[PDB]
């Protein structure tokens, strides 16, 4: 048994989207598939449910006209289509397999993403920080890497083949006013910071960008 | 719809310790079978959620055996005898008994360990971002816990609330603790007409708020 899923979705407000959700192994006309939204933030909330054997549907109230479903039974593949995208419906959606009253959802989609956005490809500006020269030195300092002004996700940061994994606090982006950034800071010695060589790497699939801007000390 | 809450909303609780979350129902969710339809769903960060009870008390295969279920007709509880590394993440209670099907709030899972004081730390813009013309000001607050954070942009005895970003990290692995990243993006033109930069920060380890801050006047 598996559920695959369709690829992630970026479109621009007012669009519509529509996600497939791919059945085999089993009898895929007798199983209700079921679709929940996950926003970022949090919570799942479950938008609606298909027998494809018939064309039975339902709603939940939050989402009655916002979304509708469809099934083909050749291609073993449901459909939900999303209508007049805003910003709230940015989230990562789901497809589960139910069987009321017998068999709970006990296979799942890997997951969907749709973000719902005005901005189009964007290459990170990777902006490397040091600690600030006003600044009394000791034995453990914080370093400084800043990605701001890219688009869409996601953007990996790594230090020179994996120099210093352990002790790196990366952080979620989140939009200043339409673009992602992302932080990340890093813990090493006093005494190696000066004498080791320490960078950290950008890479951005969806702009084919990759960076690499070592940090001095100021 | 069936309105279904959870309670805690978060739920710390160290290894080997006992846990339970509650789900309640805006309506009895009996069913004549002799059976009430509820399931516990985890999900664990980045991964698609994954079923571990139904019908209350039936376990799922393959799941161990410290998950444990229990309720009545509106009152539902799972317990779990022992804590893991793996047991991390969220819970969510689902009732399979009226249409349309609706999902709990969510109980996130959490491990409590010794508190420490954030680590604050304060860096000012770089030439890069001066040669495109901005002023990026950013506050780091690493491996801190609890939750009990709050962090304040005074500058030179001002107050602003304005281009403030709340970003931080869910607890780690390795240390278990928190950090949080705000920012404060400034223009040029307004850039250097203010002198004093700081960053109060409160915790509850440290109730006088630790005080990171730089002169632009240098
Ligand atoms: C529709 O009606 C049928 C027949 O009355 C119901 O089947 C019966 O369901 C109950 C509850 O699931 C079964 O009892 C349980 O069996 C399991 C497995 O042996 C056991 O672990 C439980 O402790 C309990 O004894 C019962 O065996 C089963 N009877 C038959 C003939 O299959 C069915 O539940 C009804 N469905 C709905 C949606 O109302």
């Amino acid at each position: 048994v598996q559920l695959q899923q369709s690829g992630a979705e970026v479109m621009k407000p007012g669009a519509s989207v529509k996600i497939s959700c791919k059945g085999t192994g089993y009898t895929f006309s007798s199983y209700w598939i079921e679709w929940v939204k996950q926003r970022p933030g949090h919570g799942l909330e479950r938008i609606g449910e298909i027998l494809p054997g018939s064309g039975s549907t339902n709603y939940n109230e939050k989402f009655r006209g916002k979304a509708t479903f469809t099934a083909d039974k050749s291609s073993k593949t449901a459909y939900m289509q999303l209508s007049s995208l805003t910003s709230e419906d940015s989230a990562v959606y789901y497809c589960a397999r139910y069987l009321p009253y017998y068999y709970a959802m006990d296979y799942w989609g890997q997951g969907t993403s749709v973000t719902v956005s005005s901005a189009k490809t964007t290459p990170p500006s990777v902006y490397p920080l040091a600690p600030g020269s006003a600044a009394q030195t000791n034995s453990m300092v914080t370093l400084g890497c800043l990605v701001k002004g890219y688009f869409p996700e996601p953007v990996t940061v790594t230090w020179n083949s994996g120099s210093l994994s352990s002790g790196v606090h990366t952080f979620p982006a989140v939009l200043q006013s339409d673009l992602y950034t992302l932080s990340s800071s890093v813990t090493v010695p006093s005494s190696t910071w000066p004498s080791e060589t320490v960078t950290c790497n950008v890479a951005h699939p969806a702009s084919s960008t990759k960076v690499d801007k070592k940090i001095v000390p100021r | 719809d069936v309105l279904m809450t959870q309670t805690p909303l978060s739920l710390p609780v160290s290894l080997g310790d006992q846990a339970s979350i509650s789900c309640r129902s805006s309506q009895s969710i009996v069913h004549s079978n002799g059976n009430t339809y509820l399931e516990w769903y985890l999900q664990k960060p980045g991964q698609s959620p994954k079923l571990l009870i139904y019908k209350v008390s039936n376990r799922f295969s393959g799941v161990p055996d410290r998950f444990s279920g229990s309720g009545s007709g509106t009152d539902f509880t799972l317990k779990i005898s022992r804590v893991e590394a793996e047991d991390l993440g969220v819970y969510y209670c689902f009732q399979g008994s009226h249409v349309p099907w609706t999902f709990g709030g969510g109980t996130k899972l959490e491990i409590k360990r010794a508190d420490a004081a954030p680590t604050v730390s304060i860096f000012p813009p770089s030439s890069e971002q001066l040669t495109s013309g901005g002023a990026s000001v950013v506050c780091f607050l690493n491996n801190f816990y609890p939750k009990d954070i709050n962090v304040k942009w005074k500058i030179d005895g001002s107050e602003r609330q304005n281009g403030v970003l709340n970003s931080w990290t869910d607890q780690d692995s390795k240390d278990s603790t928190y950090s949080m990243s705000s920012t404060l993006t400034l223009t040029k033109d307004e850039y250097e007409r203010h002198n004093s930069y700081t960053c109060e920060a409160t915790h509850k380890t440290s109730t006088s708020p630790i005080v990171k801050s730089f002169n632009r006047n240098e």
